[PDB]
């Protein structure tokens, strides 16, 4: 039997699946930089996708199921997703790190000024400034969701996470069209390619945050999130606040300052 | 007047083991005294020594690659 | 330059190659005294029949075993920092040299009056003269006058290099976009031989460096002569 | 603290009327500018390696509007 | 607006259900909490519960020290720690 | 379940001695053969 | 039966036997990279002809024995068979994290070994420094291959780090303090928040400079206004805390070698070395520029570099001395793993002394990328992390196998290895001090006897571990098991038995507070 | 209809959870390891192909 | 870590045998492949 509260995992495929599938997608890349075929790198992202879905519908159904979930163990999960948002900080610190190596001091090719001559970069007090409330409005409106979840209200939880996807949405699509309407490439000198990697890093990082604020919607609206045990959803406001901060340092950092 | 310019002196403003600036500022205030003389209309040669400071420190590539996109139009220093 | 069956360093001809000798030789010596500390240490205590196996006093010999450390790494340190502060003084040089790196061959540009340039590619070992050495002689020598104060800015067009002659106590980096400083001088004529440090492809053990330091009348007659 | 109606009432207070004029404050401000002249600068429009998708010269979000090319515009 | 969201008092089965429902009234069976009744002497030792018939026992046997020391306890009469001497029991009756 | 004691909890048959002699050098030696193959690799290349 | 076991594994005692194969197969790939290298210098000339496959066989040394032999077998096998042991835990927190980690590695591998395959070969070093890593000096797709497997194995060594530092924060008993855990779990944790808090600044670096290569950024050749000192800043911000995983695991396993062999119930100042684990882990995070010493930055930078390594070199002398003061007065049993560890003291002494005289930035101008940094980092490296592995390894083959080695073979295996690798690497000193420079194919006549002599070290290092392959052999080729273990009531991992079974701590431990 | 479910999953049979579901959760979970199975062979047969100048 | 007696013990003759094994394992092929570089440069 068992007396420790700690979960016994069954054995689990999801580990080798999903690992050969990261081999995939770094084999997919280099065939398509390189020998253009992108067949392989379409299978290995169907293959990440899958193997995600099962992962954490295993998840699922081992915790709001069968119970699992002693207190020990979504205390172990709060340490272990918290080290990932740390290491994702750091992450972002290194790129930061870079555009603060990069326009410190311009260089005698650049011109000698930040920003270089032959680029016009963007106005801050513009819709970047709109990113910058959506993204704080939809913290506002998941602090909102987060006290009606502990206070015990399921309708006003739904509105709130309903609008907080709603803005996610809208900012990503804001910033898609703010990648369209902009008048510098990526080709664009070392201004160029760190503005883009820090953006583009940045919204692959919100959407995914979104992905993982519908997937919490469905949970909820499937009445999987009880008054107190819903580490899922408690997951998903510190995420979001997580992109929020990077999205905050983003824009006193590259939009703002020099520009 | 400091011409008999033997090699370049030691400049206190920039000391230190990179000297990529030293070379980049010189062409910069040559084309600037350039500049100044042309509004001005006075002696241009008084500066010469800018230009003898910058031959002794950027290599002939970098001088004439900057010779190029000055004399097409494609240069980022503002002179 | 490097003779057969050397064991320290190479001898000195610039005076900074000479301070660095002296600090490497203070530095080994503290090495070697470690060192001794620690084997003759583990050879005593391992080779007792006595025995004590119970409770120690855990906090009674720390303070001495974190201050005496303390004490020989700032007894390292402060010549350490003494000669670091002595190579980027005020220099007054003499002449100055632009070398750029080209992919696996040495450039040289002597231009504070009437330009003049040069390439430094290694003699190959099949065309050797009689004499010379092997992967080390160069096409043309790189001729510099003696005792002076001689500015040298490195760089390289492509990729790193690294412009090093150990004798003289130089080794600089030669990054592309870049411009670094290096001064050199020296106390005997002769010929001084370096080579590439920084991996630089295919052909990375094949560009040496030849540095012929002349008096300065032959140095004179040479710039005349090469242009 | 820790209260759930006062959230509500901050939200339909200050987020989503401030997200509101901040985007009709946008939309006064949705006016392009004229398309600057063409300098061909060597440390912009960067060539190496050729881009992995359609053609090799466009870059993902190429809109030929603003966006320039090595060799000109786009007409 | 009322209700809706489930309460965990009645939604949660399982293990945390079993441990929650155990710890409403002070019981800890399944050895979250650090145990208690604590004395060294041979007449009344330091009980242990277990399921089977024999467990490891650590003891910090003076406080403020480093390394645990561990041993097995078996059933009948009660062992010792083998530096200290406090009295441990085994009770294998719990579930 | 699986099994437990000794030569049971690896991957592999311990029980056989002069088997597990030749699966131990086939596998150490693939390992040591795999960088020679490939330097002959480059060298029949260019 | 078979892929329900290994395949789909969810404990950690089968991770850390995957692990522990998966290393030895991988360093053996690295010790036949090492004798390729020793192999073309041992006479002058050029055995292989060009310095580019020299420099592909250079660089797949360096990874193969960086990321593929040390982290995984010392970290993740040793992590994974002994952390939830000596804690008293049933399992790891996260076990499907631990099997996708070690999944991960072997795609790496692969990676990697198809990287050294393509036309031109990732001949740059295992410092990836552009432009010559640049799509203009090696156009092709090896470096952007090893770029990914650097990037799997840093996934791999994230996931493992997140689980470790759960599993041992967490899963302890409710009245077990961190602070009564033992040194192995203490450096456990140390080296997965260094590596979790440095794995993502290389993940950063590599991600940009394959945008370099393949997206037309500019964020390292200055043609775009890049700069390649800013490639170096990062990747030895990441370099220098990933020398201290290398080397930390390796101090915790010849802590409890020194501490069981040699009698002690308790290794001596406990609170300094946990004090001082955690100021090497603190203190390896500032100390990269002295990587970069010629590189041409400012003068009172690298005054400060050297001054923090000096602070850095403080508390492993505090360790070092605790080591001797633990081996003292007690009854010094024979063992082989206490000749690996003493042997581990020794040369781990030396290589840190030679780094100390590197230390200094005028020694560093006069040696940079020499042969002395060559010996300083392969008598830390290939002697002390080598040694630390097989103490450990011997140490603990009764626990994983369950059989007992036998001892004469693994004496006779130290001595062999030991005068192997010093006449391979003492030699490197004079050709440093002499001026022979590193990453070279041919060198002067004048670097050839100590070459010579370094070259036929390495063959005496190859028959070491040929032999220590009959040594696991005869294990197996004896099937004694064993009566019993002495001290087992201090060691947990010792106290289930050899080998433990499959489920162990369903009971958990028992340990008061009040 | 969680506590349905919650029912459901509890197990009285030795079996996973990833196949615990019936039958469209273990077609998925077979077309997903076999498709990653065909992924990983055509990997192998991409990098020997490019391996290998012409 | 005291011994059980070995179960199947290993004669000399046998260790000798496994010993001989490993090595010709170990240099057959990177001896073969050492045997000959020149061939392997378009000889
Ligand atoms: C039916 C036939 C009989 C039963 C199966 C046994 C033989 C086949 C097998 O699946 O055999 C089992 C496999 C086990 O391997 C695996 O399960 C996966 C290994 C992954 C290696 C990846 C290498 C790189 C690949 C990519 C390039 O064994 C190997 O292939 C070779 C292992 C040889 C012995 C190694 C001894 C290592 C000693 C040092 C560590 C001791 C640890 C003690 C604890
Ligand atoms: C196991 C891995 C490992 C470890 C532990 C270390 C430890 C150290 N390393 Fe090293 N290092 C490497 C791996 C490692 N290194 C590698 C792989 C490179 C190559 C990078 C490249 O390719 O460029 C490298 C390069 C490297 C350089 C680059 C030189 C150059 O190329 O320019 C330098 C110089 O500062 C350096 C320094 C040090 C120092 C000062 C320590 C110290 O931490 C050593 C610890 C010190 C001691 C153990 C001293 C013992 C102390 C006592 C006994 C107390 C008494 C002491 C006194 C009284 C003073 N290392
Ligand atoms: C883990 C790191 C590691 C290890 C062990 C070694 C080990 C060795 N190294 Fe390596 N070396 C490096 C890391 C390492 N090296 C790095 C990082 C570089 C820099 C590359 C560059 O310049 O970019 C380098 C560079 C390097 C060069 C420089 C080549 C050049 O630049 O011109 C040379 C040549 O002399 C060399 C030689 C050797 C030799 C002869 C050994 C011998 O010690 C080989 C013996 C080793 C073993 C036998 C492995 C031990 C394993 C076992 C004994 C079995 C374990 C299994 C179980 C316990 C089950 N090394
Ligand atoms: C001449 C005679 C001998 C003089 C001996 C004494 C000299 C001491 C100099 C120490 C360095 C002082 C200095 O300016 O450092 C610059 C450095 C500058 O470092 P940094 O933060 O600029 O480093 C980044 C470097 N770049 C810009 C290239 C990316 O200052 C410091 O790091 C902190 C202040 C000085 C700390 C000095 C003590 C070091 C040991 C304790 C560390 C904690
Ligand atoms: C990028 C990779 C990392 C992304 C972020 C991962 C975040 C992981 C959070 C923790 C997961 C976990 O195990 O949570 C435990 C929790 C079980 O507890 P809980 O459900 O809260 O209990 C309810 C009881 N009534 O279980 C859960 O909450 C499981 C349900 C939530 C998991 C959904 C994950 C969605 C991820 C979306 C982005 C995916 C990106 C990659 C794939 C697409 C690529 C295009
Ligand atoms: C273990 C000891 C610590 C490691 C020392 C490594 C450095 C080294 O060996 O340097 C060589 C040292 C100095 O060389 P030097 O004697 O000056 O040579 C010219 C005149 N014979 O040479 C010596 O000290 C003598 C030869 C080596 C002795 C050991
Ligand atoms: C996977 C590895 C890849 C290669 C495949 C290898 C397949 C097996 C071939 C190698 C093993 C083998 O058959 O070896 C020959 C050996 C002959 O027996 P022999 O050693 O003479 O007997 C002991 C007395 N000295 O045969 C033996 O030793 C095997 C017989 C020993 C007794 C077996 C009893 C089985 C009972 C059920
Ligand atoms: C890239 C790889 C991402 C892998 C991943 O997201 O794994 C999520 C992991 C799965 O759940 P796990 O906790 O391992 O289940 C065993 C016991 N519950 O979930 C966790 O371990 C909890 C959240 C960790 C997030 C790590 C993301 C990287
Ligand atoms: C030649 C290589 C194979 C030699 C085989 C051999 O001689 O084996 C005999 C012996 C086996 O070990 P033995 O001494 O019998 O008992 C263990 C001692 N505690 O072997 C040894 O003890 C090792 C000595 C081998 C000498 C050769
Ligand atoms: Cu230039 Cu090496
Ligand atoms: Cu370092
Ligand atoms: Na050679
Ligand atoms: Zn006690």
């Amino acid at each position: 039997h068992q007396t420790h509260a700690y979960h016994m995992v069954n054995p689990s495929p999801w580990p080798l699946t999903g690992a050969f599938s990261a081999l995939l997608l770094t084999s997919g890349l280099v065939m398509w930089f390189h020998y253009n075929s992108i067949t392989l790198l379409t299978l290995g992202l169907l293959t990440n996708i899958l193997t995600m879905y099962q992962w954490w519908r295993d998840v699922i159904r081992e915790g709001t199921y069968q119970g699992h979930h002693t207190p020990i163990v979504q205390k172990g999960l709060r340490y272990g997703m918290i080290l990932f948002i740390v290491s994702e900080v750091f992450f972002f610190a290194g790129f930061f790190w870079a555009f603060y190596h990069s326009s410190l001091v311009p260089t005698h090719d650049l011109g000698g000024c930040w920003p270089p001559t032959g680029i016009s970069p963007l106005n801050p007090l513009e819709v970047p400034l709109l990113n910058t409330s959506v993204l704080l409005a939809s913290g506002v409106s998941i602090t909102w969701a987060h006290h009606s979840l502990m206070e015990g209200k399921r309708n006003h939880m739904n509105q709130a996470l309903l609008i907080t996807i709603m803005l996610g949405l809208y900012f990503t699509i804001l910033q898609a069209s703010e990648y369209f309407e902009t008048s510098f490439s990526i080709s664009d000198g070392i201004y160029g390619s760190t503005f883009f990697m820090a953006t583009g890093f940045h919204g692959l990082h919100v959407i995914i945050g979104s992905t993982f604020l519908i997937v919490c919607l469905l949970r909820q609206l499937k009445f999987h999130f009880t008054s107190k045990h819903h580490f899922g959803f408690e997951a998903a406001a510190w995420y979001w606040h997580f992109v929020d901060v990077v999205w905050l340092f983003l824009y006193v950092s590259i939009y703002w300052w020099g520009s | 007047k400091i011409k008999n310019y033997k090699t370049a002196p030691f400049d206190s403003r920039f000391p230190n083991q990179n000297q990529t600036k030293n070379c980049w500022q010189n062409y910069l205030d040559f084309h600037r005294c350039e500049k100044a003389m042309t509004a001005k209309g006075g002696d241009v040669s008084v500066c010469e020594w800018y230009r003898r400071v910058y031959k002794s420190l950027c290599p002939v590539s970098w001088v004439s690659a900057w010779d190029d996109r000055i004399a097409e139009g494609t240069f980022p220093g503002k002179i | 330059m490097a003779y057969p069956f050397q064991l320290g360093l190479q001898d000195a001809t610039s005076p900074i190659m000479e301070e660095l000798m002296n600090f490497h030789d203070h530095t080994l010596m503290i090495v070697f005294l470690i060192s001794s500390l620690v084997l003759y240490i583990i050879s005593l205590m391992l080779t007792t029949k006595l025995t004590h196996t119970s409770t120690m006093d855990a906090q009674e010999v720390e303070t001495i075993w974190t201050i005496l450390p303390a004490v020989i790494l700032i007894m390292i340190a402060l010549p350490s920092l003494r000669i670091l502060y002595m190579m980027d003084e005020i220099n007054n040089p003499v002449l100055t040299v632009k070398t750029m790196g080209h992919q696996w061959y040495w450039s040289y540009e002597y231009t504070d009056y009437e330009d003049l340039c040069f390439d430094s590619y290694m003699i190959p070992t099949n065309d050797l003269k009689p004499g010379e050495l092997r992967l080390l002689e160069v096409d043309n020598r790189v001729v510099l006058p003696m005792e002076l104060p001689i500015r040298m800015l490195i760089s390289s067009e492509d990729v790193l290099h690294s412009w090093a002659v150990p004798s003289l106590g130089l080794k600089t980096d030669a990054i592309p976009g870049r411009l670094n400083q290096a001064t050199v001088t020296s106390n005997r004529p002769g010929l001084f031989y370096g080579q590439c440090s920084e991996i630089c492809g295919s052909n990375h053990s094949f560009m040496p460096i030849v540095l012929e330091m002349v008096p300065l009348k032959y140095f004179e007659n040479w710039s005349a002569s090469m242009i | 603290g820790a209260g759930a109606n006062t959230w509500r009432l901050l939200t339909f207070v200050l987020a989503l009327p401030g997200v509101a004029l901040c985007s009709l404050n946008c939309w006064m401000h949705a006016g392009h500018h004229e398309r600057p002249e063409f300098i061909p600068y060597h440390h912009l429009r960067i060539r190496t390696k050729p881009f992995a998708w359609g053609d090799g010269n466009h870059t993902l979000f190429h809109n030929p509007h603003v966006n320039p090319l090595p060799t000109g515009y786009e007409h | 607006s009322g209700g809706g969201v489930p309460t965990d008092e009645e939604q949660a089965t399982g293990l945390e259900r079993e441990i929650m429902i155990a710890a409403q009234k002070g019981l800890d069976p399944y050895n979250m909490l650090p145990p208690k009744a604590a004395s060294g002497t041979k007449e009344d030792p330091n009980l242990v519960p277990s399921i089977s018939n024999k467990r490891i026992v650590g003891c910090i046997c003076e406080e403020d020290n480093c390394t645990v020391i561990w041993f097995w306890l078996h059933k009948g009469e009660s062992q010792r720690c083998p530096n200290c001497g406090t009295h441990y029991k085994l009770v294998p009756h719990q579930m | 379940h699986y099994e437990e004691g000794p030569g049971k909890n690896l991957p592999f048959s311990v029980e056989n001695k002069w088997r597990l002699l030749a699966m131990m050098t086939v596998y150490f030696g693939s390992g040591f053969a795999a960088p020679f193959f490939i330097v002959r690799h480059q060298l029949l290349k260019k | 039966m078979f892929i329900n076991r290994w395949l789909f594994s969810t404990n950690h005692k089968d991770i850390g036997t995957l692990y522990l194969l998966f290393g030895a197969w991988a360093g053996m790939v690295g010790t036949a990279l090492s004798i390729l290298i020793r192999a073309e210098l041992g006479q002058p000339g050029a055995l292989l002809g060009d310095d580019q496959i020299y420099n592909v066989i250079v660089t797949a040394h360096a990874f193969v024995m960086i990321f593929f032999m040390v982290m995984p077998m010392m970290i993740g096998g040793f992590g994974n068979w002994l952390v939830p042991l000596m804690i008293g835990a049933p399992d790891m927190a996260f076990p499907r994290m631990n099997n996708m980690s070690f999944w991960l590695l072997p795609p790496s591998f692969l990676l990697l070994l198809a990287s050294s395959m393509v036309e031109a070969g990732a001949g740059t070093g295992w410092t990836v420094y552009p432009p010559l890593a640049g799509n203009l000096a090696h156009a092709g797709a090896s470096v952007d291959l090893t770029i990914f497997s650097l990037h799997l194995a840093g996934v791999s060594s994230i996931l493992g780090a997140i689980n470790f530092i759960t599993t041992i924060i967490n899963m302890k008993p409710p009245a077990m303090t961190q602070y009564q855990t033992p040194l192995f779990v203490w450096s456990v944790l140390i080296t997965a928040v260094l590596l979790l808090l440095s794995l993502p600044v290389l993940a950063a670096g590599i991600t940009m400079l394959l945008t370099d290569r393949n997206l037309n950024t500019t964020f390292f050749d200055p043609a775009g206004g890049g700069d390649p000192i800013l490639y170096q800043h990062l990747f030895w911000f990441f370099g220098h805390p990933e020398v201290y995983i290398l080397i930390l695991p390796g101090f915790g396993i010849i802590s409890h070698v020194v501490t069981y062999y040699s009698g002690k119930k308790e290794p001596f100042g406990y609170m300094g070395m946990v004090w001082a684990m955690m100021s090497i882990g603190f203190l390896g995070f500032i100390v990269w520029a002295h990587h970069m010493f010629t590189v041409g930055l400012d003068v009172d930078t690298r005054a400060y570099f050297t001054s923090a390594t000096m602070i850095i070199a403080i508390p492993t002398g505090v360790k070092v001395f605790s080591w001797l003061a633990t081996l003292h007065g007690g009854n010094i049993k024979w063992s082989p793993a206490m000749l690996w560890a003493l042997g581990f003291i020794f040369l781990f002494t030396v290589g840190g002394l030679t780094g100390i005289v590197l230390s200094n930035s005028s020694l560093d101008i006069v040696l940079h990328d020499t042969y002395y940094v060559v010996a300083h980092f392969h008598y830390v490296l290939s002697m002390g992390a080598v040694f630390a592995i097989m103490a450990g390894f011997v140490h603990w083959f009764p626990l994983f196998s369950g059989f007992t080695l036998d001892d004469t073979w693994a004496k006779a295996h130290f001595a062999i290895m030991f005068v192997g690798v010093n006449m391979t690497f003492f030699p490197q000193h004079f050709l440093g001090l002499s001026g022979m420079p590193r990453r070279y194919s041919d060198y002067p006549d004048a670097y050839t006897t100590w070459n010579t002599v370094s070259s036929m070290g390495s063959f005496i290092s190859l028959t070491a571990v040929l032999i220590m392959i009959f040594m696991i052999w005869e294990a197996f080729a004896s099937k004694r098991e064993v009566m019993s273990v002495s001290y087992a009531s201090t060691n947990l991992e010792w106290l289930h038995g050899c080998p433990p079974p499959y489920h162990t701590f369903e009971e958990p431990t028992y340990v008061k507070v009040k | 209809k969680v506590p349905e479910l919650q029912k459901f999953f509890q197990k009285a049979d030795g079996v996973p959870i990833h196949l615990k579901r019936g039958l469209p959760d273990q077609m998925l979970y077979r077309t997903t390891m076999a498709l990653t199975l065909g992924g990983t062979i055509y990997c192998l047969i991409a990098l020997y192909m490019a391996s290998q100048p012409r | 870590v005291s011994a059980k007696p070995a179960k199947t013990p290993t004669s000399a003759v046998e260790q000798a045998v496994g010993i001989s094994a490993i090595v010709v394992g170990f240099m057959v092929p990177a001896g073969w492949v050492l045997a000959h570089l020149e061939s392997y440069k378009k000889s």
